[PDB]
C-alpha cells in the first residue's frame, strides 16, 4: 500500500518544477495529504498540507506564495507546483498520508530536487592502487576516486554488486571548485590479488555516465 | 297542507283530481288511474310498465344490471291495498319534504317552472308542446287535456332504480336548453337502501353496528332535485361524465358518474367539478335563457288556449325571473340568473336536504349501497312526517337509531339483492386466485376530468370585475326572498288527440363493462389479505384462526393481524366452567389488541393497519409505523396522484395617463384580483385533493372497519363452535347470550374506529398540506413576485400622475404582496371532521416547516417532504446514543448536502423565513482560531444567498444579494469565564428574517442581535443547503448539530419560545453539556449554589461523610481560554435500580442507586434516615454493607406542575416516602452533604437556584481539560 | 511557529540501555484532550518512519521497546532497551496547529569496546596526474571512536587546508566508523616533493602511526 513521488531534477535558480506523488492501495479521496522536505543531511521540514477534497491548503511561511499543492482525486495523484526556486529549496521531497486524526503514517521514497546555476558534469574515475609495500596482515585495501561531479548523487558497487562485504563508500564532499567528490575503498586478501580481479562499477545517473573501473597494482 | 286531500285508492273518479288519464305514449296505451295531489303534480300508483316500450316484463333482465344492489318483484304493487298504501306513502313523503324550509322551496320551484311553449314551427307564435300534457278522462267519456309538471309513477322492473324520465322531441333537447318538459319520476316509498357509515362514531359513540337505512324522504328529494333542473331545462348533458381509469388491478372495473349527478348530490361530490367547467355550464344556460327571452320578444300570437298572450308571456317572466322594461321587451339579468341558477344547482342538493331532515345518510355517491329493505312508512307508530324514522321521545330519537336496521328491526325487512356477490368482478392472482367484487375496488378518476385556465394571462383595467360558501344562514337568506303564493294557475286548453304520441328522451348508449378480467400479480394484494380474514361460513366446526397466510387454502382459512398470544388463546381447547371464563378474557384481549396506539403531524398511529391490509407498499413484516414515519401518508395511497399546477398566468395593467382615479382603481383592482388568484389555485387543489386522495383514504377506512368486523365474527364463530359441544345439559346452567357478546365487541370495535378515523383523518390532511398545497403555493408565490415588479413599475411610470400618494401606494403594494395569504380549508370544505383535523395541524408550528431534518429508522430524512435529496458525506458521524446528533469534522467529506425539490422552491422564499438548529460548539483551543471565520451551513448561489458561520466565541448569520451588499447578526460569547452557558454545551439557535425589516438572531429563545435588512435585496433562492466546515483553519476542529429546521415565515417571540421547550425533552435528565444523562457513566459533580467547590469524602463507611471543599482550579491556554476546572472531585455513577426502558437514558422520576467513586472503588451513597433533625448526613458506604439504610433516589428534571428545575436527586426511605433532595448543609462548620426535606418544600414555591441544584459533568473532547 | 526544542543534542549509548529523548514546545501542543506529538525514527537514506502518534500511542507493528509520553509542552520518547539497529536521528513533530513543525532531531550513536583502525595510504593515479592535479588518499579503516587526528606530512613538513576528511556511518555489524583524508595538490607541486605520509593519533593507538611512500 504505497505512494510514489516523482518529478525532481537539476533546476536553475529562478526556474520552476512540478512534483507528482502517485497513490494506490487505500481510498485516497478521503485523506489529507502532506508535503515534507529535508535538505541533504539536515532537519525535516513541513512544506504543505492539502485537505481531502482539495479546497483547503496550508503552507509554511518559508514557501508561501512560491509553491502550490493540489490534487486530482479521480487519478489518485497529488501535486507540488514549484516556482521561482531558490538554492534553499534543495532537498529530498516526501509526500505523506495523514490518517485522521492521528499522524502522517505512510510515506514515499522521495524524489530529489536541486537548485543551482551550475551545469551537469560527469565524474572522472581514478583507481586507488593497493600498495604494493603490503603486506601485511592482512588484508590490503584498494578502490576508486570518483572525482569532480555534479550534482549528487553517484552510486558505487563492486563486481556488479557481487562483492559488498568489506566495502566502504564515503559520502560526497563539496570541494572548493563547486564540484562533488567521493572515494570507495575495500579490504581484500593480500592472497587473491593477482588472481581474483576487482572492478568498480560507477553510476552518475544525472549524466548517464556508467564507469566500470578495474583497480590493480 | 301541501297535499290537501287525503286520497284512498278506491275513491272514485271525478275527472278533476281523481281520474283515469292517458299519457304520452309510443302508439296506443289504455289509461290508468291517477291522482292530482297538488296543482301541476300527479301520481300514478302503478308499476311503470308503459313509458319504456322495450321493457316488456317486470322480471329480472336476462343479463343483470351493473349495479351493486338490485331488486325484482313482479308482484309488487299489483293489488289495490298496495296501491292505496303507495298513494298515502308518497303523499306523506311530500309532506315531509314540504315541512322543511328547503323543501317548501324546492317544491314551490317545481310547481312554478312550467315547460315552455314550445312547439310552433313559426317564429311569431307560441304553442304548447303536446308531450307536456295529459288527457284526463271524465266520468261521462269526454276528455280534457291538462298541462302538467310532474308525475310520480311506480317503478319499472328494477324496483329501486328511481329515475327522472322526460319525453323528447325530434329537434329540441328540452331538458338542456332552458325549455323544460314534464318529469316522470319512477319511485316507491315501499323500499329503501341499506348502507354502512363509519364516521359518526366520533360524535355519537354508542352507535348501531350494522347497516343503516336511507331515509326515503331524502331519496324522493333527490329525484325531485333532478326533476327541478330538467323542468328549468338546465340539466347537464349526460354524455358529460366523470371518467375513471379502469385498467389497473385495483381500479374499479367500471362506473358511470354523470356531472349532472355530481352537481345534484351536492356536498363534496359536487366539488369534483373544477371551476372552469362549472362556469362553462352556467354561461351556457344563461345563454339558453337569453334565447327564451328573445323568442318571447318575437311572439305576437298564441294558440290552443283561451288565455292571453301576455298572461302566458308573464308566466315565463316569472319562471326564468326575466326582466321586463316599459315596452314589454324581456331580457335576462346576469345577477338575477346567477342566483336562480345557484339555487337550482347549488342549494337544492341531496346534502342540504340531509342537513334539514337531520337524518343519517351516505356522504358521497361513492359509499355504495349494500342491501335493500322493505319499509312501510304510512303508520305513525313507524315513521312520522317530522322525525322520519328516528321517532322523538323514544329509543329511536337517539344516535340515528331509527335508522339502524338492527335496532329498529321490526321496521326493515331484509331482501334478496338480485345482483349476485360476484356478478361483476376482476380476478387477482399470484405467481392461487380470488374474485374481488367490482364495487370493492378503488375509484381512480382520469386526469382528463380536471381542467383549468390557471395559465391564462389577464389584463387588469380600472373597469375590471370584482367577485362577489353554502351555509344554512345563506339558505335562510334565500328562503326569505321567496314569494310563496301567486301559484301559476290551471288554465283550459284546446284538446289534444285522444292518444298523445311520444317516446322517452333517448339516453346513451352506455356500454357493458368488461367482466373480470384476469390479473397475475407479484405480491399478495390487500384484497387478498382481506379474503384471508373471511369465512366459511359456516357450520361444522372449522375456524382455527392462523397468521401467515396461506390461510386462504382452507378453511380454516382465517388469518388475523393479532399475535400468537391471541391465536394460541382461542385455538384451545377449553371446557367447561372455564368458558365463562374464556369469554371475559377474550373481551379484554380484543379491546387491548384493537385499541392499540403509539413525528408531529400524524400524532395518532394505528400500528396494526400494516398487517391487516398489507400496507401497501407492503414490504414486511409489520413495522408499518416505521415506514409511515419515514415516507408519509403516501404509503397508504394505492396510486399517487399527479399535482400539476402550471406557471400561473401573469397580470399586466392598463395605464391611464394623466388620470389619478383610474390609475389607483387599476392598482386596487390589480391587488384584489390577486386575492382571487390564491383562492382559484387553492380551491383547485382541494378539488384535486378531494377526488384522488381523500377517496383512497376513505376506502382504507371502510376496509379497516371491515377487518375488525371479520375478526369479531371469526371469534364469535369459535366461541360458538366450542359452546355447542358442551353440557348441554348445563348448558341450561351457564346462560350466555351472544347478543351481549356481539353487544360488547361492537362497542369495542367502535372504540377502535374513533382511533382509526382520527389516524386516517390526519393522514389525508397531512398529504394535502405537505405534498399537494405546496406545489401550488410555489406557483402563487411566483405570480405574486412578478405582479409586484409589474405594479411598482406601474407606480414609478405613472409617478407624476400620482404625485401626492406614491409612498402610500408603494407601502400598499409592498405589504400585500409580501404576505403569503393563508390557506383556510374551511373556505373549501364543509366538513367538520376534517376542518377540525386541520385546525389541529396548523396549531403546530413545525408541521408548517419546509425543512425538518430528523434521523428516523436508519436514515437522516426530511419529515416535511420538501427536500428532494439528502446526500450524506463519507465521514459524517452519527451519535449512536441519539442518532439525531450529527458530528461534522473538518474533512471535506464530513458534509451533508440537502437539495430541495425543484417545483416546490420559489425565488422569493428567503425574504420572510427562518431557521432553527441546535449546535454544540467545542471550546476553541488554538491560536489560529482567534481570527478565523468559517461557514458551517451554506446557502449561496453565486455570491447571493444566506449562510451561518462561526468564529472565536461567535455565531454568525449573513445575508447577501444580488450584487451587493450583506447584513449580518452576531451572537458573541466569552471563553474567559468560570462556567459558561455556551462553551461546548448544546445551545438552541433561531434566526428570523423579514425583507422590509431585520434579521434577528435568538439563542435559547432569547433575542440577541438584530439589524435592518430592509436595505435590500433581493435574495437568490439557492437550491442547496450544505452542512460543512468550510474554511476552518483548525485541522482538528469539528462541530455537533441537531434538529435542523427551515420555516417559510418569521417566527415570533412566543413561537420560538415554544419551539424551545418542545425540542428540549424536558422528560429526560441531561448532563452539563446538554447530552442525555446516562446510567453507568462516571460524572464529575458541580453544585450550582457554590460552583467554586467540588465533592469529597473524608471517610468511607458511616463514620464518614461527603462534603464540598474548594477551590476548584482553573484551566487555561494563554490567550485562548481560562475557565473553572470542571473535572474535579469524587465521581458519581447513576446505577439502575428499576427501569424497564431497554436503554441507558436517565429519565424523570426514575428510581436509582447512586455510587461514589473513591480511589477507583465504587461505593454507595446512603444515610441513616432516623437521624434526629431534618438534614440527613449522606455518606459513602461499602456497596454490600449498606443494609437497610436509605439509598433510593428519585432522579428529577421537573416538578409536579412541570416547571423545570435543576434539583436532581430526591432521596427516599425503603418505605417510599420522601426524605429530601440531596444538597449541602452549612453556615456552621463544614459543607457536608445532606438529604433535606426543606428543598422539596422550597422548589414548590420558587424556581431559584438551590443547594440541591447539581450538574453531572462527563469527560468530552470538546472541553478537553486533562484529568 | 511552535518551536520544538529537542535535547540532548547527540546521544551515544551501548545496546540494551535506556534512551530518554526529550522534546519540548514553546507553545502548547494540546487540543481536544489530545497531545498532538508524533515521534520519528529516520535511518540515513530512508523516509522517516512513524513510531508514536498522539504522544502516547504506539504505532501498529512498532515494537514495545519504544514508548511515548507527556502532554502540553513536554514529551519524551524512551527506548526500553536500545539496539544497535536503533542508531538513528529521532524526531518529534507537533501536528496541533499550522505551521506544523519538527524538532531539529536527536542522533543516537551506538557504543562499543574501543576499536583501533587499520590505516591505508594511496598515491595519485598516473592518469590523474597528467590531468592537472594529484590527490593523495589516506584511509582509516574500521575504528572507534570517531575522534581522530590525521596530519599530512610531505618531507615531514606539515600541510594544512589543502585537504578534506570524509566519514562513513556506523556500519552496524560493529558500530564502527571509517574515514578518508584527501590531500589535493597540483601536478607542479606534487612532483617537487619525495616522501608522502599521513600520520594518525587515536585512542586505540599506543603511539601515533605513520603510513608512507616515495614516488616509484
Ligand atoms: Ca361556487
Ligand atoms: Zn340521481
Amino acid at each position: 500500500v504505497q505512494l510514489q513521488e516523482s518529478g525532481g531534477g537539476l533546476v536553475q535558480p529562478g526556474g520552476s518544477l512540478r512534483l507528482s506523488c502517485a497513490a494506490s492501495g487505500f481510498t485516497f479521496s478521503d485523506h489529507y495529504m502532506y508535503w515534507v522536505r529535508q535538505a541533504p543531511g539536515k532537519g525535516l521540514e513541513w512544506v504543505a498540507t492539502i485537505s481531502d477534497g482539495g479546497s483547503y491548503t496550508y503552507y509554511s511561511d518559508s514557501v508561501e506564495g512560491r509553491f502550490t499543492t493540489s490534487r486530482d482525486n479521480s487519478k489518485n495523484t497529488l501535486y507540488l507546483q514549484m516556482n521561482s526556486l531558490r538554492a534553499e529549496d534543495t532537498a529530498i521531497y516526501y509526500c505523506s498520508r495523514y490518517r485522521y486524526d492521528d499522524a502522517m503514517d505512510y510515506w514515499g521514497q522521495g524524489t530529489l530536487v536541486t537548485v543551482s546555476s551550475a551545469s551537469t558534469k560527469g565524474p572522472s574515475v581514478f583507481p586507488l592502487a593497493p600498495s604494493s609495500k603490503s603486506t601485511s596482515g592482512g588484508t590490503a585495501a584498494l578502490g576508486c576516486l570518483v572525482k569532480d561531479y555534479f550534482p549528487e548523487p553517484v552510486t558505487v558497487s563492486w563486481n556488479s554488486g557481487a562483492l559488498t562485504s568489506g566495502v566502504h563508500t564515503f559520502p560526497a564532499v563539496l570541494q572548493s571548485s563547486g564540484l562533488y567528490s567521493l572515494s570507495s575503498v575495500v579490504t581484500v586478501p593480500s592472497s587473491s590479488l593477482g588472481t581474483q580481479t576487482y572492478i568498480c562499477n560507477v553510476n552518475h545517473k544525472p549524466s548517464n555516465t556508467k564507469v566500470d573501473k578495474k583497480v590493480e597494482p | 297542507p301541501f297535499v290537501n286531500k287525503q286520497f284512498n285508492y278506491k275513491d272514485p273518479v271525478n275527472g278533476v283530481d281523481i281520474a283515469y288519464i292517458k299519457i304520452p305514449n309510443v302508439g296506443q296505451m289504455q289509461p290508468v288511474k291517477a291522482f292530482k295531489i297538488h296543482n301541476k303534480i300527479w301520481v300514478i300508483p302503478e308499476r311503470d310498465t308503459f313509458t319504456n316500450p322495450e321493457e316488456g316484463d317486470l322480471n329480472p333482465p336476462p343479463e343483470a344490471k351493473q349495479v351493486p344492489v338490485s331488486y325484482y318483484d313482479s308482484t309488487y304493487l299489483s293489488t289495490d291495498n298496495e296501491k292505496d298504501n303507495y298513494l298515502k306513502g308518497v303523499t306523506k313523503l311530500f309532506e315531509r319534504i314540504y315541512s322543511t324550509d328547503l323543501g317548501r322551496m324546492l317544491l314551490t320551484s317545481i310547481v312554478r317552472g312550467i315547460p315552455f311553449w314550445g312547439g310552433s314551427t313559426i317564429d311569431t307564435e307560441l304553442k304548447v308542446i303536446d308531450t307536456n300534457c295529459i288527457n284526463v278522462i271524465q266520468p261521462d267519456g269526454s276528455y280534457r287535456s291538462e298541462e302538467l309538471n310532474l308525475v310520480i309513477i311506480g317503478p319499472s322492473a328494477d324496483i329501486i332504480q328511481f329515475e327522472c324520465k322526460s319525453f323528447g322531441h325530434e329537434v329540441l333537447n328540452l331538458t338542456r336548453n332552458g325549455y323544460g318538459s314534464t318529469q316522470y319520476i319512477r319511485f316507491s316509498p315501499d323500499f329503501t337502501f341499506g348502507f354502512e357509515e363509519s364516521l359518526e362514531v366520533d360524535t355519537n359513540p354508542l352507535l348501531g353496528a350494522g347497516k343503516f337505512a336511507t331515509d326515503p324522504a331524502v331519496t324522493l328529494a333527490h329525484e325531485l332535485i333532478h326533476a327541478g333542473h330538467r323542468l328549468y331545462g338546465i340539466a347537464i348533458n349526460p354524455n358529460r361524465v366523470f371518467k375513471v381509469n379502469t385498467n389497473a388491478y385495483y381500479e374499479m372495473s367500471g362506473l358511470e358518474v354523470s356531472f349532472e349527478e355530481l352537481r345534484t348530490f351536492g356536498g363534496h361530490d359536487a366539488k369534483f367539478i373544477d371551476s372552469l367547467q362549472e362556469n362553462e355550464f352556467r354561461l351556457y344556460y344563461y345563454n339558453k335563457f337569453k334565447d327564451i327571452a328573445s323568442t318571447l320578444n318575437k311572439a305576437k300570437s298564441i294558440v290552443g288556449t283561451t288565455a292571453s298572450l301576455q298572461y302566458m308571456k308573464n308566466v315565463f317572466k316569472e319562471k326564468y325571473l326575466l326582466s321586463e322594461d316599459t315596452s314589454g321587451k324581456f331580457s335576462v339579468d346576469k345577477l338575477k340568473f346567477d342566483k336562480l341558477y345557484k339555487m337550482l344547482t347549488e342549494i337544492y342538493t341531496e346534502d342540504n336536504f340531509v342537513k334539514f331532515f337531520k337524518v343519517l345518510n351516505r356522504k358521497t355517491y361513492l359509499n355504495f349501497d349494500k342491501a335493500v329493505f322493505k319499509i312501510n312508512i304510512v303508520p305513525k307508530v313507524n315513521y312520522t312526517i317530522y322525525d322520519g324514522f328516528n321517532l322523538r321521545n323514544t329509543n329511536l330519537a337517539a344516535n340515528f337509531n331509527g335508522q339502524n336496521t338492527e335496532i329498529n328491526n321490526m321496521n326493515f325487512t331484509k331482501l334478496k339483492n338480485f345482483t349476485g356477490l360476484f356478478e361483476f368482478y376482476k380476478l387477482l392472482c399470484v405467481r392461487l386466485c380470488i374474485k374481488v367484487n367490482n364495487w370493492d375496488l378503488f375509484f381512480s378518476p382520469s386526469e382528463d376530468n380536471f381542467t383549468n385556465d390557471l395559465n391564462k394571462g389577464e389584463e387588469i383595467t380600472s373597469d375590471t370585475n370584482i367577485e362577489a360558501n353554502i351555509s344554512l344562514d345563506l339558505i335562510q337568506q334565500y328562503y326569505l326572498t321567496f314569494n310563496f303564493d301567486n301559484e301559476p294557475e290551471n288554465i283550459s286548453i284546446e284538446n289534444l288527440s285522444s292518444d298523445i304520441i311520444g317516446q322517452l328522451e333517448l339516453m346513451p348508449n352506455i356500454e357493458r363493462f368488461p367482466n373480470g378480467k384476469k390479473y397475475e400479480l407479484d405480491k399478495y394484494t390487500m384484497f387478498h389479505y382481506l379474503r384471508a380474514q373471511e369465512f366459511e361460513h359456516g357450520k361444522s366446526r372449522i375456524a382455527l384462526t392462523n397468521s401467515v397466510n396461506e390461510a386462504l387454502l382452507n378453511p380454516s382459512r382465517v388469518y388475523t393481524f393479532f399475535s400468537s398470544d391471541y391465536v394460541k388463546k382461542v385455538n384451545k381447547a377449553t371446557e367447561a366452567a372455564m368458558f365463562l371464563g374464556w369469554v371475559e378474557q377474550l373481551v379484554y384481549d380484543f379491546t387491548d389488541e384493537t385499541s392499540e396506539v403509539s413525528i408531529a403531524d400524524i400524532t395518532i398511529i394505528i400500528p396494526y393497519i400494516g398487517p391487516a391490509l398489507n400496507i401497501g407498499n407492503m414490504l414486511y413484516k409489520d413495522d408499518f409505523v416505521g415506514a409511515l414515519i419515514f415516507s408519509g401518508a403516501v404509503i397508504l395511497l394505492e396510486f399517487i396522484p399527479e399535482i400539476a399546477i402550471p406557471v400561473l398566468g401573469t397580470f399586466a395593467l392598463v395605464s391611464y395617463i394623466a388620470n389619478k382615479v383610474l390609475t389607483v382603481q387599476t392598482i386596487d383592482n390589480a391587488l384584489s384580483k390577486r386575492n382571487e388568484k390564491w383562492d382559484e389555485v387553492y380551491k383547485y387543489i382541494v378539488t384535486n385533493w378531494l377526488a384522488k386522495v381523500n377517496t383512497q383514504i376513505d376506502l382504507i377506512r371502510k376496509k379497516m372497519k371491515e377487518a375488525l368486523e371479520n375478526q369479531a365474527e371469526a371469534t364469535k364463530a369459535i366461541i360458538n363452535y366450542q359452546y355447542n359441544q358442551y353440557t348441554e345439559e348445563e348448558k341450561n346452567n351457564i346462560n350466555f347470550n351472544i347478543d351481549d357478546l356481539s353487544s360488547k365487541l361492537n362497542e369495542s370495535i367502535n372504540k377502535a374506529m374513533i382511533n382509526i378515523n382520527k389516524f386516517l383523518n390526519q393522514c389525508s390532511v397531512s398529504y394535502l398540506m405537505n405534498s399537494m398545497i405546496p406545489y401550488g403555493v410555489k406557483r402563487l408565490e411566483d405570480f405574486d413576485a412578478s405582479l409586484k415588479d409589474a405594479l411598482l413599475k406601474y407606480i414609478y411610470d405613472n409617478r407624476g400622475t400620482l404625485i401626492g400618494q406614491v409612498d402610500r401606494l408603494k407601502d400598499k403594494v409592498n405589504n400585500t404582496l409580501s404576505t403569503d395569504i393563508p390557506f383556510q380549508l374551511s373556505k373549501y370544505v364543509d366538513n367538520q371532521r376534517l376542518l377540525s383535523t386541520f385546525t389541529e395541524y396548523i396549531k403546530n408550528i413545525i408541521n408548517t416547516s419546509i425543512l425538518n431534518l430528523r434521523y428516523e429508522s436508519n436514515h437522516l430524512i426530511d419529515l416535511s417532504r420538501y427536500a428532494s435529496k439528502i446526500n450524506i458525506g463519507s465521514k459524517v458521524n452519527f451519535d449512536p446514543i441519539d442518532k439525531n446528533q450529527i458530528q461534522l469534522f473538518n474533512l471535506e467529506s464530513s458534509k451533508i448536502e440537502v437539495i430541495l425539490k425543484n417545483a416546490i422552491v420559489y425565488n422569493s422564499m428567503y425574504e420572510n423565513f427562518s431557521t432553527s438548529f441546535w449546535i454544540r460548539i467545542p471550546k476553541y483551543f488554538n491560536s489560529i482560531s482567534l481570527n478565523n471565520e468559517y461557514t458551517i451551513i451554506n446557502c449561496m448561489e453565486n455570491n447571493s444567498g444566506w449562510k451561518v458561520s462561526l468564529n472565536y466565541g461567535e455565531i454568525i448569520w449573513t445575508l447577501q444579494d444580488t450584487q451587493e451588499i450583506k447584513q449580518r447578526v452576531v451572537f458573541k460569547y466569552s471563553q474567559m469565564i468560570n462556567i459558561s452557558d455556551y462553551i461546548n454545551r448544546w445551545i438552541f439557535v433561531t434566526i428570523t428574517n423579514n425583507r422590509l425589516n431585520n434579521s434577528k438572531i435568538y439563542i435559547n429563545g432569547r433575542l440577541i442581535d438584530q439589524k435592518p435588512i430592509s436595505n435590500l435585496g433581493n435574495i437568490h433562492a439557492s437550491n442547496n443547503i450544505m452542512f460543512k466546515l468550510d474554511g476552518c483553519r483548525d485541522t482538528h476542529r469539528y462541530i455537533w448539530i441537531k434538529y435542523f429546521n427551515l420555516f417559510d415565515k418569521e417566527l415570533n417571540e412566543k413561537e420560538i419560545k415554544d419551539l424551545y421547550d418542545n425540542q428540549s425533552n424536558s422528560g429526560i435528565l441531561k448532563d452539563f453539556w446538554g447530552d442525555y444523562l446516562q446510567y453507568d457513566k462516571p460524572y464529575y459533580m458541580l453544585n450550582l449554589y457554590d460552583p467554586n467547590k467540588y465533592v469529597d469524602v473524608n471517610n468511607v463507611g458511616i463514620r464518614g461523610y461527603m462534603y464540598l471543599k474548594g477551590p476548584r482550579g482553573s484551566v487555561m491556554t494563554t490567550n485562548i481560554y481560562l475557565n473553572s476546572s470542571l473535572y474535579r472531585g469524587t465521581k458519581f455513577i447513576i446505577k439502575k435500580y428499576a427501569s424497564g426502558n431497554k436503554d441507558n437514558i436517565v429519565r424523570n422520576n426514575d428510581r436509582v442507586y447512586i455510587n461514589v467513586v473513591v480511589k477507583n472503588k465504587e461505593y454507595r451513597l446512603a444515610t441513616n434516615a432516623s437521624q434526629a433533625g431534618v438534614e440527613k448526613i449522606l455518606s459513602a458506604l461499602e456497596i454490600p454493607d449498606v443494609g437497610n439504610l436509605s439509598q433510593v433516589v428519585v432522579m428529577k428534571s421537573k416538578n409536579d406542575q412541570g416547571i423545570t428545575n435543576k434539583c436532581k436527586m430526591n432521596l427516599q426511605d425503603n418505605n417510599g416516602n420522601d426524605i429530601g433532595f440531596i444538597g449541602f448543609h452549612q453556615f456552621n462548620n463544614i459543607a457536608k452533604l445532606v438529604a433535606s426535606n426543606w428543598y422539596n418544600r422550597q422548589i414548590e414555591r420558587s424556581s431559584r437556584t438551590l443547594g440541591c441544584s447539581w450538574e453531572f459533568i462527563p469527560v468530552d473532547d470538546g472541553w478537553g481539560e486533562r484529568p | 511557529e511552535i518551536v520544538l526544542t529537542q535535547s540532548p543534542a547527540t546521544l551515544s549509548l551501548s545496546p540494551g540501555e535506556r534512551a530518554t529523548i526529550s522534546c519540548r514546545a514553546s507553545e502548547s501542543v494540546d487540543s481536544y484532550g489530545h497531545s498532538f506529538m508524533q515521534w520519528y525514527q529516520q535511518k540515513p537514506g530512508q523516509a522517516p518512519r512513524l513510531l508514536i502518534y498522539r504522544a502516547s500511542n504506539l504505532e501498529p507493528g512498532i515494537p514495545a521497546r519504544f514508548s511515548g509520553s507527556g502532554s502540553g509542552t513536554d514529551f519524551t520518547l524512551t527506548i526500553s532497551s536500545l539496539e544497535p539497529e536503533d542508531f538513528a536521528v529521532y524526531y518529534c513533530q507537533q501536528g496541533n496547529e499550522v505551521p506544523f513543525t519538527f524538532g531539529q532531531g536527536t542522533k543516537v550513536e551506538i557504543k562499543r569496546t574501543v576499536a583501533a583502525p587499520s590505516v591505508f595510504i594511496f598515491p595519485p593515479s598516473d592518469e590523474q596526474l597528467k590531468s592537472g592535479t594529484a590527490s593523495v588518499v589516506c584511509l582509516l579503516n574500521n575504528f572507534y571512536p570517531r575522534e581522530a587526528k590525521v596530519q599530512w606530512k610531505v618531507d615531514n613538513a606539515l600541510q594544512s587546508g589543502n585537504s578534506q576528511e570524509s566519514v562513513t556511518e556506523q556500519d552496524s555489524k560493529d558500530s564502527t566508523y571509517s574515514l578518508s583524508s584527501t590531500l589535493t595538490l597540483s601536478k607542479a607541486d606534487y612532483e617537487k616533493h619525495k616522501v608522502y605520509a599521513c600520520e594518525v593519533t587515536h585512542q586505540g593507538l599506543s603511539s601515533p602511526v605513520t603510513k608512507s611512500f616515495n614516488r616509484g
